[PDB]
């Protein structure tokens, strides 16, 4: 199938008490196998995963160093923001930044991207493109400009085509049995009255992966969203996730209603039925 | 502009009174990231608690999973209590077995 | 593995 390497990271200033603290993650679609946190005692990037282990103590020096460097980029910037924005030096603000790259099935890349906010809002982006770049407020606008001047893109896009290809290929072999996987989800519906008039049907996904999935209420094959009610999908702790759906419905009706489920895992979806 | 926890209290496996199990609390959709969030059980804080490294999702808003070890039973009663700025006390949430 | 350069704002 197709793949994706991501990277994330925030960093939120602490006015009066030090350093602003950066905490990045990579991740190969759902499975997170970096880590680096600069309040930590070992200021080193570490593994998060155990197909990440066996790279060898230049990898990891690698990527402490570079990890590190763009925490220094990030914290120059909560300064360049807060005056961007006339801000007060007292509050603490946050820089959060996504990239990645996604390949496909033979591991040809497909598309990159990256993705800045301040204040958990939009503030810059990486255009489709990987050219240009899209800005959400006039302050972010400065930083357009000035990254189109530098041609700052051409450099990103590079990673993104090539290193960020590579080292996704990479990874995808060493963690075979983790990432190259799909566990479909395992299902069942529960029914119980809520009154002598109405019962709660619910319908549970568990044990999936990756985490994408659908679950769908129908009435009569007809598609139901009045009454009804989803959880978000939530992680189990051991590399699948779970999420049910449920409906209340006019006891004795129960017939009428299906749960379909769309999962990666599964050859076909799944109707379930009461 | 900030955005309140959602909250998810949760086991790994289905709950078997006397058998071993994972305790989650899957707290999501907040901001800033400054968090506390404890496991309580029968009304102390456990301990032993251990979470994951700090995310986001597609909106910025931040994720983590709390969770611990445990052996339910039919008496003890597990919460979490979650702590952040848009909460004006702690939000504590009762694991319902059913959910 | 992550992105060994980056540009201030």
């Amino acid at each position: 199938g197709s793949h994706s390497m991501r990277y994330f990271s925030t960093s939120v200033s602490r006015p009066g008490s030090g350093e602003p603290r950066f905490i990045a993650v990579g991740y190969v679609d759902d499975t997170q196998f970096v880590r680096f946190d600069s309040d930590a005692a070992s200021q080193r990037m570490e593994p998060r995963a155990p197909w990440i282990e066996q790279e060898r103590p230049e990898y990891w020096d690698q990527e402490t160093r570079n990890v590190k460097a763009q925490s220094q980029t990030d914290r120059v910037d909560l300064g360049t923001l807060r005056g961007y924005y006339n801000q007060s030096e007292a509050g603490s603000h946050t820089i959060q930044i996504m990239y990645g790259c996604d390949v496909g099935s033979d591991g040809r890349f497909l598309r990159g991207y990256e993705q800045h906010a301040y204040d958990g809002k939009d503030y810059i982006a990486l255009n489709e493109d990987l050219r240009s770049w899209t800005a959400a407020d006039m302050a972010a606008q400065i930083t357009q400009r000035k990254w189109e001047a530098a041609r700052w893109a051409e450099q990103l896009r590079a990673y993104l085509e090539g290193t960020c290809v590579e080292w996704l290929r990479r990874y995808l072999e060493n963690g075979k049995e983790t990432l190259q996987r799909t566990d479909p989800p395992k299902t069942h519906m529960t029914h119980h009255p809520i009154s002598d008039h109405e019962a709660t049907l619910r319908c549970w996904a568990l044990g999936f992966y990756p985490a994408e999935i659908t679950l769908t209420w129908q009435r009569d094959g007809e598609d139901q969203t009045q009454d009804t009610e989803l959880v978000e999908t939530r992680p189990a702790g051991d590399g699948t996730f779970q999420k049910w759906a449920a409906v209340v419905v006019p006891s004795g009706e129960e017939q009428r209603y299906t749960c379909h489920v769309q999962h990666e895992g599964l050859p076909k979806p799944l109707t379930l039925r009461w | 502009i900030q955005r309140t926890p959602k909250i998810q209290v949760y086991s790994r496996h289905p709950a078997e009174n006397g058998k071993s199990n994972f305790l989650n609390c899957y707290v999501s959709g907040f901001h800033p990231s400054d968090i506390e969030v404890d496991l309580l059980k029968n009304g102390e804080r456990i301990e032993k608690v251990e979470h994951s490294d700090l995310s986001f999702s597609k909106d910025w808003s931040f994720y983590l999973l709390y969770y611990t070890e445990f052996t339910p039973t039919e008496k003890d009663e597990y919460a979490c209590r979650v702590n952040h700025v848009t909460l004006s006390q702690p939000k504590i949430v009762k694991w319902d077995r059913d959910m | 593995a992550i992105f060994q350069s980056s540009m201030t704002k």
